[PDB]
């Protein structure tokens, strides 16, 4: 429950999937979002 | 929530104990 600023960090990681140790989403909403979020950064 | 585990597994597979023989050649699949 520790994604109350550091939320930067593991988006735009993301981005590039660098196989960094960030986050583990705990929250349904923050996967579905990363389920989005990601998908587009890989057609991007 | 093992079947919400499977779901959260499978769903990020492909967007990044014969069960885990599936997800890595389902893994293969999705490179």
């Amino acid at each position: 429950s520790f994604t109350i600023g550091k939320a930067i960090w593991l988006l735009w990681g993301l981005v590039f999937n660098n196989s960094v140790p960030v986050q583990n989403p705990k929250g349904t909403t923050s996967k579905i979002m990363v389920s989005v979020w990601a998908f587009f950064a890989v057609i991007f | 929530l093992t079947l919400s585990s499977a779901m959260w597994f499978s769903w990020g597979v492909l967007l990044n104990f014969s069960a885990r023989i599936l997800g890595m050649v389902w893994a293969g699949f999705a490179m």
